[PDB]
């Protein structure tokens, strides 16, 4: 019945660490593959904007910049920052 | 005090080790390069690594701490209850040292407990438990905005140094803008549909 | 307090930044090559400068963290239990985000 998914990507340890960090001890099964998830759309959310920008200043380069630009969009995560 | 043309030759190593630091952060890396165990983003990683090391060796030659003025070391008082044996026991709880220092519900109700036994207070079980839930909500607030102000201040480097907000290519294109709008609701979106997506999981299984 | 070593070569601030980098925990090729497999799917002929890459990572983290840490804050029990998705989703529509 049990089963135990493939994955080629970020590993168990580094989840429950991440978790750790936020204060939370023990998390379930499914916690692991849906951090994979939600971060795997953070990036794609980020990656959308920062990529709109890149176009619209007529590069092929993704600059910190451009992520900066696009992290501000975002929300809380980068809020405050330069000001 | 240690040796001074040791500290002059090791100033001069870290000195360069930020300069190839820099260079390896302006590099421009194609997909391939993404796959790549030896890109320029490893390398940098490896040399931060290297870097922070060689930081710590002159601490100890100039006999100094290993602090490097992170907001994360500045220390959150809690005074919060009516008994100081308590308060001093939360302050300590949510100042341990490192990334690290994030309590559960079940740590400050620990200390809390731990504090009134200790001193023999007297305190009964639903009092400790309300002290303890007024608590955690109080240093959770604290250790939180401590953590975003050390991202926020410690972001990024010398390439987005110069970044504020007024300079926002968007806000002077009304077309870039219309995208970046429509980017946003469908971000929103996403996210919630992944988070949905974990519960049903949760449901179902 | 303590005594602070302010280095005549290099800002402290660049210190501080280097450090925290060295405290990322997710993996960096795994995570480069998540880069890589969203950016695929977006332009073949993308590229991304190394410290975009390092913006990303650090924002992702505190990102991730801050889902949890918000959790952590809504989970109140006498015996500690163990973190499922539905006390994600109900702490993040209780103190998290939209």
């Amino acid at each position: 019945k049990v089963l135990r998914d493939n994955i080629q990507g970020i590993t168990k340890p580094a989840i429950r660490r991440l978790a750790r960090r936020g204060g939370v001890k023990r998390i379930s099964g499914l916690i692991y593959e849906e951090t994979r998830g939600v971060l795997k759309v953070f990036l794609e959310n980020v990656i959308r904007d920062a990529v709109t920008y890149t176009e619209h200043a007529k590069r092929k380069t993704v600059t910190a910049m451009d992520v900066v630009y696009a992290l501000k969009r975002q929300g809380r995560t980068l809020y405050g920052f330069g000001g | 005090r240690g040796s001074r043309r040791q500290i002059q030759r090791l100033e001069q190593l870290l000195a360069l080790y930020v300069a190839e630091i820099r260079r390896l952060q302006e590099k421009e890396l194609d997909l391939s390069e993404l796959d790549d165990p030896d890109s320029a983003y490893l390398q940098e990683a490896r040399l931060k690594r290297k870097l922070i090391r060689l930081f710590g060796r002159l601490c100890e030659l100039k006999d100094c701490s290993s602090l490097t003025g992170r907001v994360i070391e500045q220390r959150i008082p809690y005074r919060g209850t009516r008994y100081p044996e308590v308060n001093r026991r939360i302050e300590r709880l949510i100042n341990k040292p490192g990334p690290d220092t994030f309590p559960d519900y079940g740590d400050v109700l620990r200390a809390v407990e731990k504090a009134a036994a200790r001193h023999s207070l007297g305190l009964p079980r639903q009092q400790l438990q309300l002290m303890a839930q007024d608590a955690f909500r109080d240093v959770g607030i604290r250790l939180q905005e401590r953590r975003h102000l050390d991202l926020i201040y410690n972001f990024g480097c010398h390439l987005t140094d110069d970044y504020r907000p007024g300079v926002d290519p968007a806000l002077s294109d009304p077309v870039l803008a219309r995208r970046l709008r429509e980017n946003r609701s469908l971000a929103m979106s996403r996210l919630d549909e992944v988070i949905s997506k974990y519960a049903m999981l949760q449901d179902k299984s | 307090k303590p005594h602070r070593y302010r280095p005549g070569t290099v800002a402290l601030r660049e210190i501080r930044r280097y450090q925290k980098s060295t405290e990322l925990l997710i993996r960096k090729l795994p995570f480069q090559r998540l880069v890589r497999e969203i950016a695929q799917d977006f332009k073949t002929d993308l590229r991304f400068q190394s410290a975009a890459i390092a913006a990303l990572q650090e924002a992702a983290e505190a990102f991730l963290v801050a889902l949890f840490e918000d959790t952590n804050l809504c989970t109140i029990h006498a015996k500690r239990v163990t973190i499922f998705p539905k006390d994600i989703q109900l702490a993040r529509r209780i103190r998290g985000e939209r």
